[PDB]
């Protein structure tokens, strides 16, 4: 579970494990795929997707997911998590605002991202309905058995941990997690690399002038922009994405039927939608003479139909056609 | 639409790290100094101006590029077709797919039939066309290799597999603020975002 | 290369709340040390109580809870019980290995005293056929677990020949011990009155045989 | 549910090797690796390392890198400790343990090793019946004395193990270079000598098995 710098972490820029990168309000189904720097899913070892492992300290905390909250302008709905990554059904929102509850603390993370949800169709809803026609939307999956893409996930760079740099009663005293690789020296001249167990520091004294580092590359990370490079190498760790964008047919929009009214080679149409509906036509002469107008306000319109025919498209309701001799 | 899939910046703690122009599409990279990067322990690099930060970001096809993607074409005239039914005579049936070029038969059923060429050569497609899912746009797409950032075709990949592309996105990195690790990428949202 | 330290012994009474602590020599204990608490009952009987600071193993009574208090890991027994009398060990993780504390012996008031059950057996005859005789004195079910065993051949305190084991904890949490007095087939046949005297929480119990 | 049952306790002269088994029950072996802990007679508890029961890679504590070797009969849910070129100061008890829940949740029974030079002496098993006269109470205590054997261990049961309630088996103790053990059993006065009560003793090191029925002295 990677940890990075959340931008407006409740107060201001903290370093949250759930630091939000790559917000994708690019689908249609009320859904956003998000990456936390935290890797929830199974535990550290082997069990139960519905548990929760973020970083506390240098360490993980692979425990229950109890009170996740993604949210935006309104509280979102989770869809599924896998890896670093969560899918959640959100409404539109100027921002994105994520957070669980460990239990002692709220411990959330928030971010800017322009979000919208147009459904696919000539109706510009704000939200998916219960009914209407199905038609080919873009949307992310529920599932994990997924390989359609993979993002590079090589090592972490080092990280700071000044909990290490204690004092040896006059000298600044570094320690190690588990024998991990601590990269160490101070502004003064003393040990210059640091690949060690718990060292002391002969020369410097102040904690604030030393290299508290953790080369702990036993587990790779996501290659966040808010990661410091592991300077050594491009290690392996090519790793999939679960939530591929797929060609789901969203349960989708439908605009109320029109009121057809006859006139001489002319369609008066008293019209009354639910939401802004893009109407348009095609006078089937080799003179096309089409028309487009989003209609949200109910409006009686007109169409000079010709002899050979016109067609009529009340939103994603199917196209009509008309003989006006 | 692009995805500014930022590679994680370098932070050298005391002195410079010259960047090189890697061959990634629109590989924008700019060295930066004068940081003090707060990373989980306050700052970590002990210098104060020699703290160096090298930001790098390249453009890459979205995952939606595979599936939700506009598609340009140079469109010529080709050859028109039809599933002509004839419930002929007393034969009463043939529903056959045919051509228009005026020497093609199609002996499906029992009758041999030659069609066209039609006189009405209006291809409703223009020469240049963009295509999107089902909505087809007879648009003068600028070209591969040229599309102005923000305008349509800021990202221009030959196909989905094609690792090479043209990404005029005007991607300009800026220095991160007040000694904190992050990557200001200042960029036009795509000409595929608009165009929708 | 880290030293976990724990209280040596703590005494409480049934119904009280008692806290055991676990200190690390390198610094404050934190959640990344995943403090574990293990209990050792007599008979080399180990069970895990808490893990990852505050996760209670399944089937461990709720009177047990773990936490970090100050800069150390703590185990609180809320409503200590007589059954909780045992040795509690803490373990701390240090990035690559585990370090165990010295353990805290906890004593909880309870288990009303119980007198020993003493039995003295004569040398069997198959053994007298070896030119040897061993009088076995068995003492079981006594609590507190401390006794004094004194042998007396013919009225006279034997002082050489005897061996008394150390009190061993039985399952019910009472103790046992046996004492042996080895004579020779011959020493056997000589003297005439053997007696195993056991002194426990002030009362004495004498079990005598007559050859 | 989870039972880690360990091998019985061995005796070995300096220089020898020992393989201590840990047979796991109740969990899926593969998702939980094994901790090997040494509780030395005085000293307290010490982590010897951990074995990834999935890949098979062992970690040794630095104190244990060398003569110690962890391995596993995966197939049978067994983990094993092998201590080669036994040093006399390796006498202690070794526990296997399951690593789970950010710590250790279950511990085994322990296998105690006593590194010690000595030949092989079979035990003499002696019945302990009550005094020749009377012995009239609501119950009755019989015994069994397992004298003069080497090395450890011996096992002792009563009536093939069907009589376990009211039994006190007393830890073996070294006296004049040999181990001596004893056990008592208490039953209602109606049971004995009406029904047969038998002491069962095994000494693996000498391939000695003795069944001794407790008989009345007259």
């Amino acid at each position: 579970p990677y940890i990075a710098d959340c931008p407006n972490c409740g107060h201001s820029r903290c370093d949250s494990p759930i630091a939000i990168e790559e917000v994708r309000g690019d689908a249609h189904a009320g859904v956003i795929r998000i990456q936390t720097s935290a890797m929830f899913g199974l535990k550290t070892d082997g069990v139960d997707l519905a548990y929760m492992s973020f970083m506390n300290g240098k360490t993980q905390k692979s425990i229950k997911i109890d009170n996740l909250h993604v949210r935006t302008s309104a509280p979102c709905s989770l869809v599924s998590h896998h890896g670093y990554y969560i899918l959640a059904q959100c409404p539109p929102g100027d921002t994105v605002t994520v957070g669980f509850h460990d239990g002692p603390n709220r411990h959330t993370c928030t971010v800017a991202h322009k979000v919208e949800f147009r459904p696919v169709g000539r109706e510009k809803y704000r939200h998916p309905p219960e009914h209407g026609v199905e038609l080919p939307c873009n949307r992310y999956t529920h599932k994990r058995a997924d390989q359609g893409h993979y993002v590079e996930m090589h090592q972490p760079g080092l990280v700071a941990d000044h909990s290490l740099l204690s004092i040896h009663s006059a000298k600044v005293k570094i320690t190690v997690p588990s024998g991990a690789q601590v990269k160490y020296y101070c502004k003064c001249p003393d040990v210059r690399e640091g690949i060690t167990s718990s060292d002391h520091t002969t020369t410097c004294t102040d904690v604030k002038q030393c290299r508290a580092y953790l080369i702990d590359n036993k587990k790779w990370v996501y290659n966040s922009g808010r990661l410091p490079r592991g300077e050594g190498d491009t290690f392996k760790g090519k790793l999939h994405v679960p939530f591929v964008p797929v060609k789901a047919k969203c349960i989708a929009t439908l605009a109320p039927e029109p009121l057809v009214e006859h006139k001489h080679r002319t369609l008066i149409l008293h019209l009354h939608p639910d939401h802004p509906t893009l109407l348009t036509t095609r006078s089937l002469g080799s003179d096309a003479n089409p028309t487009r107008q989003w209609i949200e306000r109910p409006t009686t319109v007109n169409f000079t139909v010709t002899g050979e025919g016109l067609e009529y498209t009340w939103g994603n309701h199917p196209p009509k056609r008309v003989w006006a001799q | 639409k692009y995805k500014t899939k930022v590679p994680s910046p370098v932070v050298k703690c005391c002195g410079a790290t010259q960047c090189t122009s890697k061959p990634h599409p629109d590989y924008q990279c700019q060295v930066f100094t004068g940081v003090y990067p707060f990373m989980w322990g306050g700052a970590y690099c002990f210098c104060d101006t020699e703290n160096t930060q090298m930001s790098e970001a390249y453009v890459e096809r979205s995952e939606e590029c595979s599936i939700d993607h506009a598609k340009a074409y140079k469109v010529h005239t080709g050859t028109v077709q039809a599933m002509v039914n004839i419930t002929y005579g007393s034969v009463s049936w043939r529903s056959a797919d045919v051509y228009v070029n005026g020497e093609t038969p199609a002996k499906i059923g029992d009758a041999k039939l030659i069609i066209g060429p039609l006189s009405s050569a209006w291809s409703p497609f223009d020469n240049k066309v963009v295509v999107y899912g089902h909505e087809v746009y007879n648009y003068d797409f600028p070209e591969y290799g040229t599309g102005k950032a923000g305008s349509f075709g800021d990202l221009q990949s030959r196909t989905s597999t094609s690792n090479d592309l043209y990404a005029n996105t005007n991607l300009k990195l800026q220095r991160p603020q007040a000694g904190i690790v992050h990557t200001p990428f200042t960029q036009a949202p795509s000409g595929f975002e608009r165009w929708k | 290369q880290a030293v976990v330290t724990q209280e040596s012994a703590l005494t409480t009474s049934p119904g009280e709340t008692v806290t055991l602590t676990c200190r690390s020599n390198i610094g404050a204990v934190t959640s990344s040390n995943c403090a574990n608490w293990v209990q050792e009952k007599p008979d080399h009987f180990f069970t895990g109580l808490i893990g990852d600071t505050n996760n209670r193993r399944s089937g461990v009574p709720a009177r047990f809870s773990g936490s970090l208090i100050g800069d150390k890991a703590a185990l609180t027994i809320t409503g200590a019980q007589t059954e909780d009398e045992a040795i509690y060990f803490c373990a701390l993780w240090y990035n690559n290995l585990w370090v165990f504390g010295g353990g805290t012996k906890l004593t909880v008031l309870g288990q009303p005293k119980s007198s020993p059950s003493v039995t003295l057996f004569p040398p069997s005859s198959e053994e007298l056929e070896t030119n040897k005789a061993t009088l076995v004195c068995t003492i079981t079910d006594f609590y507190p677990g401390v006794v004094t065993v004194d042998w007396k051949v013919d009225g006279t305190p034997v002082t050489q020949g005897m061996e008394t084991t150390q009190p061993s904890k039985q399952s019910n949490n009472k103790y046992m011990a046996s004492s042996y007095l080895t004579l020779t087939a011959r020493a056997w046949e000589r003297h005439s009155s053997y007696s195993c005297q056991v002194t426990h929480e002030g009362h004495t119990v004498e079990k005598s045989l007559s050859r | 549910q989870i039972q880690l049952v360990q091998s019985g306790r061995e005796v070995k002269n300096p220089g020898e090797t020992v393989k201590i088994s840990c047979k796991a029950s109740g969990y899926t072996f593969t998702e939980y690796p094994m901790l090997w802990v040494k509780q030395a007679p005085g000293k307290g508890f010490r982590w010897m390392g951990l074995i990834y029961t999935n890949t098979g890679e062992p970690t040794y504590a630095e104190e244990f890198k060398g003569r110690f070797v962890f391995s596993l009969e995966i197939s049978a849910s067994t983990a094993y400790l092998q201590i080669n070129n036994l040093t006399n100061e390796d006498t202690a008890t070794y526990f296997c343990v399951r690593d789970y829940f950010i710590s250790l949740d279950y511990w085994g029974q322990g296998t105690t090793l006593t590194v010690s030079s000595a030949k092989t002496t079979a035990p003499s098993v002696y019945p302990l019946a009550p005094v020749c006269g009377g012995t009239t109470g609501s119950s009755v205590t019989l015994g069994c004395l397992v004298k003069g054997y080497f090395p450890e261990p011996v096992t002792l049961t009563w009536n093939s193990g069907s009589l376990s309630s009211g039994v006190h088996t007393f830890p073996a103790l070294l006296q004049s270079g040999l181990y001596t053990l004893s056990s008592s059993v208490t039953v209602t006065s109606n049971t004995w000598p009406s029904q047969t009560i038998t002491c069962n003793v095994a000494h693996p090191a000498s391939s000695t098995k003795v069944d001794k029925k407790i008989e009345s002295r007259r």
